[PDB]
């Protein structure tokens, strides 16, 4: 139809499309790449190519197919690796032998041969039925089942359900007839990577995410549907935010989008979520890969993809939230992607902005972050689901004004801002404390009341322990801890208890691979009672000294409470509940032995 | 003794400590406004001119 | 009685940005609607024109448009808001199209927006105080219908539940003296989650017959967040003096107009400016705020109460640097109170009014207003201060007056400070509690309160 005029880079202005509208995916050249409109000029339009431009000859053939950037879905999303485009990578490694991703290949994004079971869900003939309505599950695999539903733009009358068997995706598995004419429809549903799957009415989320580690899950807490944004941060971040995320967390499905990161990263992510063990079900080790995806896009992909990468990924949790699922997706994305949007701007030869990004980078953050949210569903029954993204920022050694920060800080809820300093003392969670929040603390008041009536007023007395510690320590620099009193030696003494007790976990053991809710609070009302009672101990003042005086006899004559406080962190999580519990509440008995025991004799 | 060592520390934060930060913060300052932000609008100045 | 022409020559797409190929005689801020093949409806802002060519700026994003079956109809408008004295107690999207499953507003006038300056010889000096409920601001930073003061803040800083009080707990002192008073509320670019929080917090006020909520989500397309504050601005101009109402205005991020205004100003290819933010943000900015000020012919009046968020927790960023000068106040949210876990975590010692005697009188609100103020910034000065020798001192060396302003620094952080999220203040009441706080300290000790004052209050 239209033939190439210019070649720079991966873009192209190609003359003769006339009525190509934006967007609008056309395929280039012989080899027939794949490509996106980015903008027009007239008889021209510019393309954008997603893969490598080098051969390009001129006047040569570029299709139109008018059709913007859709993914395919379907039975078999899960568990599967995707190029930014949605092409099935191990599809491409298995039919053909080469071991390298050929330019332009052309393959299903889900295969169209493999037998899926049906089961249909009670539809009868001559029955109604509406867009997202849920008319047959499909068991994509064990403990995930994958139900299938109408797409939002239909509706009709059941003329024809097919009934229960093993089915493909080419055979058409219900009929609809509606305004006087009929549609049919199959497993299969294409749908455009931007614009948002509708939702009947959005919801404010009140369930926490309760995620594994300690620190996120007690103090910057992030609720289902939330929005959080770390600093993509290696060794911490990155890899134990993301492994507690995926396989220690209550989101019912995991999308890993990272797109624009290392090759040997992604490499033993996807070498190691194989295996992936994780005990998601009551008393079943199925592995993770039947219930995350991968959309990798690595650092040497084509600048284009990155944009793709990101909406597609954000498409297929719409997908599923749409079924009822709680999807939680990551993406170690949007720092590459920024720098994509300024690739493409200044190709483009738009006019920069602040910091030379393009003026229009936070209303794309805001497309992307406020697709979010858990959203009560189209279609009968009735139902709720939830999308979590927990992005990543630029690691931290770049200050909050970079755009890019900037930008996300101005929409995401909840930020883990993780610190370089933590991670040079090797404090391996590494969330700062200080500049850290979560904007949903009000909103997850009913669940803290309803777990612990009490939770709220030793997390609050905590953070006042770590903000007059952190505040102190300037004027220790300054003088020394010899003007330091009781209360602020045993401020400091119960700060340090925390930090190294309570903020560190090294995930790597049992003791602080998972650490359920229970455990954490109690942690925190053994803390905290201890603190309270020591205070309260040396401002009594028996014996005519107290004080000080008094914090050394705890520390030595009650030592014991102390070091079995900093060793609480190893309470077993597989001894149970009911045995931990037991065993914080005898810890808490004899702290109050203390402290009443020290002020039997006045000191 | 002890106010002699407090009065040598104030003084010496006074004189030196300070005064040697300031002339620290007017430098990056002068290095990022004097440069960075005169060669943004050079360079898209230069573009513009280009376009023209 | 004119017809507008609905041309079809589209001759360019590029961004946001729509190309007209022979429009005849254009304006330049017109309004177009556009069809697209499909045959969805768009509605697009006319930007610069030239000979038969006109520049338009899309809203909703550009994607879909082919250069050969979209009609881009114009209408020969400058944007007209709709103005009523219905529009109260109703929220309102980002363009004006109402959202609070009711009716389109009957306009009694169609007021153009950015309206015509006030002219400086018809304005006159603010007066009487307007009371929020919270103490901090009502006692040592007190507010006058008339002041135009922002509200700096930071991301993550709680700023949204302080604009919540604000728009709740508002009210007339003159209570005691011896109900004109509406609140356009406006919202630019507000998060996803707390746009529930602003719909559940105007669906239950219980004072629905007072605001007005102008809400634009951070999603909306951006040039609806450069009209949103301008419409509410329009509508409270014609509330207050168009209806002798007195009107209070919030403004809630307008860093995100600022940005906003970036993002408009890019995509007509010019240069930008200092620190990136456009030179004429200046100019934008106090054409929004100077619409506020008493006018001597009307009994109405506007005082703004615009939210600012400051990034990287500094006020060198040019937004509020910039606004420094044009307001008369600051009233900042300080991060350490945040973590020190009282809810409003207002700095009230950094933070000032520049014209803060006008609130205070003998006429308005209570005489001893002036002094129990000083009184209170003196002494928490004092307790600071003291606090901060204690960290080195030891303590023990501290003479009787020094606990009393440390036991003094802990009641007013934890007692008078922390107000409730729900807990409305009366200004008496408040001024009650300033005096609870002050009668620790001997009658002679309270230097800062002049004579008279001390007998009539001090024996409690």
């Amino acid at each position: 139809y239209g033939y190439v005029r210019k070649v720079s880079g991966p873009v192209v202005i190609a003359d003769g499309m006339n009525g190509a509208a934006m967007y609008e995916l056309v395929r280039v050249g012989h080899d027939n790449l794949i490509g996106e409109i980015i903008r027009l000029e007239g008889d021209s339009a510019t393309i954008q190519v997603y893969e490598e431009t080098a051969g390009l000859m001129v006047n040569d053939p570029v299709l139109r197919t008018h059709k913007p950037l859709s993914v395919e879905l379907g039975p078999g999303i899960l568990g599967n690796i995707f190029d930014g485009i949605q092409r099935p990578l191990k599809t491409i490694a298995i039919r053909s032998g080469d071991v390298y991703i050929p330019r332009g290949v052309s393959v299903p994004a889900l295969d169209k041969d493999t037998l899926w079971e049906f089961q249909p869900k009670k539809i009868g003939e001559g029955d109604l039925l509406t867009g997202g309505d849920l008319y047959a599950t499909v068991f994509e695999n064990s403990l995930m089942q994958h139900h299938v539903a109408l797409p939002p733009d239909a509706m009709g009358k059941v003329t024809y359900v097919a009934p229960a068997g093993q089915y493909s995706l080419k055979d058409t598995v219900l009929e609809l007839e509606f305004q006087g004419v009929k549609k049919s429809f199959t497993m299969l549903q294409a749908w455009p990577v931007r614009t948002p799957r509708p939702v009947s009415s959005k919801l404010a989320a009140d369930t926490p995410l309760l995620t594994g580690q300690r620190v996120l899950d007690a103090l910057f807490p992030s609720v289902l549907g939330g929005t959080c944004a770390i600093p993509g941060a290696f060794g911490c971040g990155k890899t134990v935010i993301s492994q507690a995320l995926s396989k220690y967390s209550n989101s019912d499905t995991v999308v890993y989008v990272g797109c624009g990161e290392r090759g040997n990263e992604m490499a033993e992510v996807l070498m190691d979520f194989p295996q992936l063990t994780m005990t998601l079900p009551d008393g079943r080790e199925e592995s993770v890969m039947k219930r995350t995806t991968l959309v990798a896009n690595t650092s040497n992909m084509p600048v284009a993809a990155r944009e793709a990468s990101i909406y597609t990924g954000i498409t297929i949790a719409e997908y599923f939230r749409d079924m009822g699922y709680n999807v939680s997706m990551m993406a170690d994305s949007t720092s590459r992607w920024a720098e994509a949007l300024r690739e493409i701007s200044g190709r483009l030869a738009e006019m920069p902005a602040d910091s030379g990004y393009p003026a229009y980078l936070a209303a794309r953050l805001a497309s992307f972050y406020e697709r979010a949210g858990k959203v009560k569903c189209l279609g009968g029954p009735e139902r709720t689901g939830s999308v979590t993204i927990v992005g990543a920022v630029s690691p931290p050694g770049g200050d909050f004004s970079d755009p890019v920060t900037s930008a996300t800080l101005s929409i995401v809820q909840v930020f883990w801002g993780l610190d370089k300093k933590l991670a040079q003392r090797k404090h391996f969670p590494s969330v700062n404390w200080l500049i850290s929040y979560s904007k949903y603390s009000t909103a997850l008041e009913s669940f803290y009341e309803q777990f612990d009536p009490d939770f709220i007023n030793i997390r609050t007395k905590a953070r006042e322990v770590l903000q007059r510690e952190d505040d102190l320590n300037e004027i220790v620099q300054l003088v020394g801890k010899d003007a330091l009193a009781e209360g602020d030696k045993i401020t400091l003494e119960t700060a340090k208890l925390l930090r190294e007790d309570y903020l560190a976990q090294n995930a790597f053991t049992p003791y602080d691979k998972f650490c359920p809710f229970y455990k954490s609070v109690w942690m925190m009302r053994n803390i905290i009672h201890f603190y309270n009672l020591a205070n309260q101990a040396v401002e009594k003042g028996a014996g005519m000294d107290g004080q000080k005086i008094t914090y050394t006899l705890i520390k030595h004559r009650l030592g014991d409470l102390f070091y079995r406080l900093v060793s609480q962190k190893f309470e077993d999580p597989a001894e149970g509940e009911p045995a931990l519990v037991a065993k914080f509440k005898k810890l808490h008995e004899d702290l109050t032995a203390g402290f009443r025991a020290l002020e039997d004799e006045t000191r | 003794l002890t106010l002699d060592e407090a009065i040598k520390t104030t003084n010496r934060r006074v004189n030196a400590l300070e005064n040697v930060v300031k002339p620290r913060l007017e430098n990056t300052i002068t290095y990022i406004k004097g440069e960075l932000d005169e060669l943004e609008r050079e360079d898209f100045f230069r573009l513009k001119k280009i376009q023209g | 009685l004119e017809v507008a022409m609905e041309y079809r020559t589209v001759t360019g797409v590029a961004g946001p940005l729509v190309i007209l190929d022979k429009v005849k005689g254009p304006k330049y801020y017109e309004i177009v609607n556009i069809r697209l093949g499909d045959g969805t409806m768009r509605r697009g802002q006319v930007l610069e024109v030239d000979g038969e060519k006109a520049v338009v700026q899309v809203f909703e994003g550009t994607s879909g448009i082919d250069n050969k079956f979209t009609t881009v109809q114009f209408t020969g408008e400058v944007l007209k808001t709709p103005v009523s004295l219905d529009m109260l107690g109703r929220i309102f999207n980002g363009s004006g199209k109402p959202i609070d499953n009711g009716p389109p507003i009957l306009p009694e006038a169609y007021l153009d927006i950015s309206g015509s300056s006030i002219n400086p010889s018809e304005r006159t000096y603010p007066e009487e105080m307007i009371q929020t409920g919270i103490s901090t601001i009502d006692v040592m930073n007190s507010i006058a219908r008339g002041q135009k003061i922002p509200l700096f803040s930071a991301a993550g800083l709680p700023h949204n539940e302080i604009a919540a009080q604000i728009c709740r707990q508002a009210g007339l002192v003159k209570r005691l003296e011896k109900d004109n008073f509406a609140i356009v509320f406006a919202a630019m670019g507000v998060n996803m989650e707390t746009a529930q929080f602003f719909k559940r917090d105007f669906e239950e006020n219980g004072s629905m017959e007072r605001v007005t909520l102008f809400l634009n989500l951070a999603n909306d397309p951006t040039i609806e967040r450069i009209i949103t504050p301008r419409i509410a601005l329009t509508t409270a101009e014609y509330l207050a003096y168009e209806c002798g109402k007195h009107v209070l205005v919030i403004l809630t991020d307008m860093s995100s107009y600022a940005d906003a205004l970036r993002e408009v100003s890019a995509a007509r290819e010019e240069v930008p400016g200092r620190r990136g933010y456009p030179g004429y943000m200046y100019t934008d900015l106090a054409q929004i705020y100077e619409r506020a000020g008493r006018i001597e012919g009307r009994k109405g009046s506007i005082t703004q109460i615009p939210i600012l968020t400051m990034p990287n927790d500094d006020i060198t960023h040019p937004t509020p640097d910039l606004t420094g000068y044009i307001t008369e106040g600051q009233i900042y949210i300080d991060r350490q109170l945040q973590n020190r876990q009282i809810y409003p975590p207002i700095n009230v010692l950094p933070s000032l009014s520049r014209l803060m005697k006008s609130a205070i009188g003998e006429g308005m609100t209570r005489r001893d207003h002036s002094d129990v103020s000083n009184q209170l910034y003196a002494n928490y000065a004092i307790g600071k201060d003291v606090q901060a020798m204690k960290a080195v001192v030891g303590e023990e060396a501290l003479s009787s007056e020094d606990l009393l302003y440390l036991e003094f620094l802990d009641k007013f952080e934890r007692k008078f400070v922390a107000q409730g999220a729900y807990d409305s203040r009366n200004i008496f009441q408040s001024l009650d509690l300033a005096w609870t706080l002050l009668r620790i300290f001997p009658r002679e000790l309270l230097h800062r309160i002049p004579g008279k004052t001390l007998d009539q209050y001090y024996s409690r």
